[PDB]
């Protein structure tokens, strides 16, 4: 499709009733998100797939 | 590092460079003999971490 | 500030520089942006380390 | 003849490069096995 913005804060809306996993690989900190919640990668964050 | 992998499990099958040591489970085909010589091949899977 | 006749050194800064007589201009750098987390190998060749 | 090892060396006067010969097949365990444990199954 069309392609995304490299430059853009990568952004992702977890549903309700669920949860996703990232690590902040510079900061040395994990966190998992719950809910409708959305969640937003840091410079150096990632998804866990 | 060098794994094991496939249906039979031959070995040198996965080259890796990081250890995963969470909980997992591997299968593989078992071919066994019988007290009564019937030959029956197995597949089983074991739950490891 | 006192160099001998073959001693190398580095200008930097913001300023204006105009070449001496008894300087001759090597080499234009530029400074490599680099990110936490991230970097470069860099050999000391007069000692090699 | 001996080795110099550590800092950047530069050969004084009466100094040359001396060659080191390796017996046959010790190069080949060198350049082409760089991990045994990935030498020997391939
Ligand atoms: N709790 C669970 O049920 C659970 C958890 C994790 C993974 N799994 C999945 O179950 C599947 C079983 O499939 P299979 O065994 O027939 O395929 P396979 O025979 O190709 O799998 C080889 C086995 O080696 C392990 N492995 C792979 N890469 C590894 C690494 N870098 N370090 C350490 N171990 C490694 C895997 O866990 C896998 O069980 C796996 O592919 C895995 O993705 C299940």
């Amino acid at each position: 499709l069309a392609p995304r913005n490299k430059t853009r804060v990568v952004s992702y809306r977890v549903p309700h009733n669920a949860a996703v996993q990232v690590y902040d690989y510079r900061e040395k900190r994990a966190r998992v998100v719950f809910g409708p919640e959305l969640v937003s990668l840091g410079p150096e964050e990632q998804f866990t797939v | 590092l060098s794994l094991s992998a496939g249906r039979p499990k031959r070995p040198h099958a996965r080259r890796a460079l990081c250890l995963l040591l969470g909980p997992d489970f591997f299968t593989d085909v078992i071919t066994i003999e019988t007290a009564d010589h019937a030959r029956l091949q197995l597949q089983l899977a074991y739950n490891w971490h | 500030v006192s160099h001998q006749a073959g001693d190398h050194w580095l200008i930097r800064g913001p300023l204006e520089y105009v070449p001496s007589a008894k300087v001759e201009v090597v080499e234009e750098r530029q400074a490599i942006p680099l990110d936490e987390n991230e970097g470069i190998y860099v050999q000391d060749v007069k000692t090699g380390k | 003849v001996r080795a110099v090892i550590g800092s950047t060396y530069m050969l004084t006067q009466d100094e040359v490069l001396w060659e080191k010969e390796l017996p046959p097949g010790v190069e080949e365990l060198l350049n082409k096995g760089q991990d045994p444990l990935a030498d020997r199954g391939e």
